[PDB]
RNA sequence: AUGUAUAAAAAUAGAGGUAGGCUACUCUCCUGUAUCGUAGAAGAUGGGCGAUGGUUGAUGAAACGGAAGUGUUUUAUUGACUUGUCCAUGAAAUUCCAUGAAUCCAUUGCAUACGACUUUA
RNA sequence: GCCAAGCGCGACGUUGCUUCGGCUCUUCCUAUCAUACCGAAGCAGAAUUCGGUAAGCGUUGGACCCACUAAUAGGGAACGUGAGCUGGGACCGUCGUGAGACGGUUAGUCCUACUGAUGAAG
RNA sequence: CUGCCGAAGUUUCCGGAUAGCAGAAACUCAGAUCAGUUUUAUGAGUAUGUAAAAUGAGAGUUUCUAGUGGGCCAUUUUUGGUAAGCAGAACUGGCGAUGCGGGAUGAACCGAACGUGAGGUUAAGGUGCCGGAAUGUACGCUCAUCAGACGAAAAGGUGUUAGUUCAUCUAGACAGCAGGACGGUGGCCAUGGAAGUCGGAAUCCGCUAAGGAGUGUGUAACAACUCACCUGCCGAAUGAACUAGCCCUGAAAAUGGAUGGCGCUUAAGCGUACUACCCAUACCUCACCGUCUGGGUUAGCUUUGAGAAGCUCAGACGAGUAGGCAGGCGUGGAGGUUUGUGACGAAGCCUUGGGCGUGAGCCUGGGUCGAACAGCCUCUAGU
RNA sequence: GUACGUGAAAUUGCUGAAAGGGAAGCAUUGGAAAUCAGGUCAGCAUCAGUUUUCGGGGGCGGAAAAAGAAUAAGGGAAGGUGGCUGUUUAUAGCCCUUGUUGUAAUACGUCCACUGGGGACUGAGGACUGCGGCUUGCCAAGGAUGCUGACAUAAUGGU
């Protein structure tokens, strides 16, 4: 089928927090 | 999803609907206003065919606050005879050459209600014309767009 | 479809500079509007000449003088990458300067995933002597006895009756 | 281009999904499709990768009556039918009627060994895979995951090839006689102006 | 359904032959837009000329097909048709598209919550 | 701290002493105790030690032990399995200094999987 | 039942007022004033504030009367930070009162804002099949025994592809064969001993084409082998350090499972370019409904079309919570009216009968039924 | 028929018709079957409105395209041909410049109040006015007519 051990496609909550992770990276670079 | 600043500017340009076109006299105040709403409109230099075909096919006059079609020369004479604009060709000449009464001629014209462009836009329509999109200034390519919307 | 455009421009005349210097660039763009935009970008980044203070005095498309003569073109470019600072030199064999630039843009976006705005072409030259060629694949093209079987042949009318020949 | 009421497709040398995608659309179009030699189908990717793909598929099972779990079919025709079935709206009555118009078999049984077998150029491995790319055969993949009739199909196919060759020689010999007698009639050169 | 027309095999960095002695020949491929078939009041009625074939219907067969052989031939007849090449009649106003067993009732206990199961009659 | 490829930091190196808690049960994970097979080591042999593949199969009986044992490996089912199972008050009032007690209200909330059994019917 | 208008979503003072947003009433105003806008000029610090052309729109006030006074999400600036989260403001946005196309599915993503329809064309996203639409065109990259389609980070890989720099190269490039790889010297200490290679310090030398106080194996120690470096045969490119792309790694356990699936490998993956194509309630044209706005309409002209509460022409518009306004449908009873309906069948009821209205509802055929009931105008309510 | 006027719905049995692979109801579009009202439905032509899809011809523009071809000068050479690894058109040729044929062509861009076809949807209004064109009249000019068919013992429109 896929041979992977995890679903490559994540959940909508998981991708939503990734944009939050991208927000954190902007916080680390710009201000933090 | 329009910022209030752009919404006010396009209200002054009378661009209250998508695919609506108007003629403007290009000057300092117009040039910078078009810069602010540049992502939301595309503008260019129209040639004589574009101006003539717009007024013949999509030309409507504002008479008694009513969108009256430019079906007869008497309509233009009754509304713009004070400025010696007696016929459609006189109205085209005033718009094309930007005569002394351009403001009265353009404000008399109802904004052109263009259709969707036959053949479509570019793939990403909301990028600048330079960046492969359709927004912003596009010089003489406004003509090719207009023949798509006529 | 890219086009080579000669763009000559200069700042608006003023009392301090009544005879401004006219700067010319040979730059490629799909249309004149893009070319004049790219010209202004390069002029600002080099001479610090503001677009408002300047003006475009001449725009002219340049056709290939010998579109039927196969040539080799060497292109120096300023590649923009993750670090955003890299210089590259590439050589393409074709009959038109526009074609070589088009191949250059396709190659860079393919190998290095570099966009049109990130890439800036520094100089395009025609390497007429075989010896100055630095690329082995190009040199193999300039060999006198170049001959090779056609690669990547691969050839509605669904449901063909017989099997494809896929050969000579 | 044009249809046939019943179409026999020689699956040898084809690609699983590419042939399945073409077949599924043809079934929806109201055509009847018979796919022969499903054990000779090819799949892009080396055997071990494709074997692991099948093993992962076999792994799907319930803790309550694995009979309620997915039924994993090992026959090469059943593997092809699974590929076609996933490309059809099979939960829908239209897709169900599409499936009943498909008949995928291993080898070429008698009712079809005497019928013409067309091929699909959009799915042929030689026209779709870069040379030097690893690929596997469904017959080998099936025989290594549980299919137990590879040899019987192989033996039966060898006999059919012998009988088919004998038929061709008789047909070829007959065609030569008509070919020789063709130029005997003068009319073929009298009015060959029409391109015939 | 509207011709419900078409059976080599394998290769694709090669095949198939013809003509030869696994080796010397040359030719063909480059898809089926091919080949077969196709004139006739859904296909009428006769007459020639020239084949001496083709297409079949009904019998009589013998050989072949087992993977799902339900079809392939070879035929011995008989009945038709033949457009292979020419002729002569007929056509319409439809006067502008529409189409013998098992079961119950009994019996058994190798079986059994009840059905079922195994027996016997 | 010393260096310190490099881009004032500066990696590896180097110096400095210093309520919870457990029975049964079901499966599953391998981060493997045993069983099977390999690799390394002064591995002579034997008994080992360490490291790989590996969850197929096991991983007890009694009170820190104990003996058996090939071995008595670690965990999950986020309130593991308490709907398999058991063990180890608040408000108000009153008297009140630095301090604690003597109350009135109070407030809880078929269907289907599985196991077998028949069974009409192309 | 239908139609029309339609917020606030919170300041500013003490739960109330003021104001804001929405209407109504009554005024004055079109040689006038406005504006979520941009220029020009002045100064002052690319911005700022003040004043004076562009564009658009008829612009103003007074009374008085409803509803509202939350939040959530996101961008940017900034204030601190902390293993890491984040925390505090401001800012205007989006939701909120709002359907629709796409994103497999979705409060916050991409498009787009809504009367009923016909046609055309698009946005966003797409064109292998599910699935409407190119198994399109062109140029590349990628093979994963856990590909891809969407922090764990410092790095590792004899994985591939382009480059950048520096090196040698007919004085013969590497690589491979044939060799040399020496003499003082076993240089000096050390000990069963170490003669380059137990070890500790030196690291000199003559000869060359070149040979170290030795690259490792070896030896009890030599010896022997080896390379550092040279020589010959051979005949051309070769090596080192970096950059970038893609590929593997750069941990995570506990029924089977997910680029949505099937599947896909010169893609149906990734990047780019170019055409064509698919369809939203969006855009265009048209018809119709409604609302608003503007114009016209009496010696009532033989065009007869004056229920003036009527007729007619034209244009624009159509989501809608709180709230506001208007017009209608239906029921019991009352006054009036219809020369009203009715045992030749009232009312009621039933019905895969018909018709009208956007709708509330109304009319009617057939059946059953057996004594009363309805239209219109007004009144009334236990509607 | 006193389980007694009328006799609704829920619900139940029966007969008829149909549907039914782990829900059903509903909406949209039609088909089938049944049943209702009872002019209908077609084809073409000539026009109007909107629209889509193929062509043809002709202006103008740019390096007044670039090329190119043919034909005269000169220059250079190769990925070196004939010749003899090395050379300079010979028994192949190529590159560069200039002249010429020239006002070459063509592509691309743009325009035509230039033109020829194919397709689809729509037909609002209802004496005459108006703006125009051709010449009292006629007209593609303030919104569709004409010519035929077939079919009513059915098509259409329903339910």
């Amino acid at each position: 089928v896929s041979l992977k051990k995890k679903s490559k496609r994540r959940t909508t909550r998981l991708r939503s927090r990734i944009e939050k992770k991208a927000a954190e990276s902007k916080r680390k670079q710009k201000r933090a | 999803n329009i910022p209030p600043k752009a919404r006010k500017i396009m209200q002054l340009l009378r661009l209250l609907q998508i695919n609506n076109g108007i003629f403007v006299k290009f000057n300092k105040a117009i040039k910078e206003m078009l810069q602010v709403v540049e992502p939301y409109v595309t503008y260019g230099i129209p040639n004589h065919k574009t101006v003539r075909e717009l007024i013949y096919k999509r030309g409507f006059g504002k008479v008694n606050k009513q969108r009256i079609p430019l079906s007869d020369n008497a309509i233009i004479e009754a509304a713009l005879g004070k400025y010696s604009i007696l016929s459609v060709e006189d109205l085209i000449h005033e718009i094309y050459t930007v005569g002394p009464n351009f403001k009265q001629a353009a404000n008399f014209l109802w904004p052109f209600k263009l259709s969707s462009p036959l053949g479509g836009w570019r793939e990403r329509k909301f990028k600048h014309f330079i960046e492969g999109g359709d927004a912003g200034k596009r010089d003489e390519h406004i003509n090719g767009l207009v023949q798509k919307m006529l | 479809a890219l086009k080579e455009y000669q763009v000559v421009g200069r700042k608006v005349p003023t009392e301090h500079e009544p005879v401004p210097k006219l700067f010319r660039m040979r730059l490629f763009a799909p249309n004149e509007s893009v070319a004049k935009s790219r010209y202004w970008y390069f002029l600002k980044m080099i001479n610090k000449v503001k677009k408002a203070t300047g003006e475009i005095v001449a725009i002219n498309e340049i056709s290939e003088p010998k579109p039927l003569k196969a040539k080799v073109f060497g292109i120096w470019i300023r590649y923009d990458s993750r670090s955003g600072t890299h210089n590259m030199y590439k050589e393409f064999r074709d009959t038109t300067r526009v074609g070589a630039v088009e191949a250059m843009y396709a190659d860079m976006a393919a190998r290095h995933r570099a966009r049109f705005r990130s890439i800036r072409i520094l100089k395009v030259v025609e390497v007429e002597k075989k010896e100055d060629v630095r690329r082995n694949y190009v040199k193999q093209l300039l060999n006198p006895h170049l001959k090779f079987p056609l690669p990547h042949r691969r050839t509605k009318k669904v449901f063909a009756p017989h099997r494809p020949s896929t050969f000579y | 281009s044009e249809f046939q009421k019943v179409v026999v497709i020689d699956a040898k040398g084809h690609l699983l999904g590419r042939l399945a995608s073409v077949v599924a659309k043809q079934l929806l179009g109201g055509q009847k499709v018979v796919v022969v030699r499903c054990e000779e189908l090819n799949i892009s990717g080396h055997f071990f990768r494709n074997k692991l793909k099948y093993l992962a598929y076999l792994r799907k099972a319930c803790r309550y009556n694995p009979s309620r779990g997915a039924f994993h079919f090992r026959a090469p025709s059943r593997i092809f039918q699974k590929a076609v079935r996933g490309m059809l709206p099979h939960k829908t009555a239209r897709g169900q009627a599409a499936l009943e118009h498909l008949q995928a078999v291993e080898g070429i049984p008698p009712p079809f060994d005497k019928q013409k077998r067309v091929v699909v150029p959009a799915a042929l491995r030689v026209l779709r895979l870069k040379p030097g790319r690893k690929y596997c055969t469904v017959g080998r993949l099936s025989s290594e995951v549980g299919w137990k009739y590879n040899d019987i199909v192989a033996k039966l196919e060898e006999r059919r090839k012998v009988k088919s060759a004998a038929f061709y020689q008789a047909k070829l010999a007959k065609q030569k006689k008509i070919a020789s007698a063709k130029e005997a009639s003068p009319v073929n050169q009298k009015l060959s102006q029409f391109g015939y």
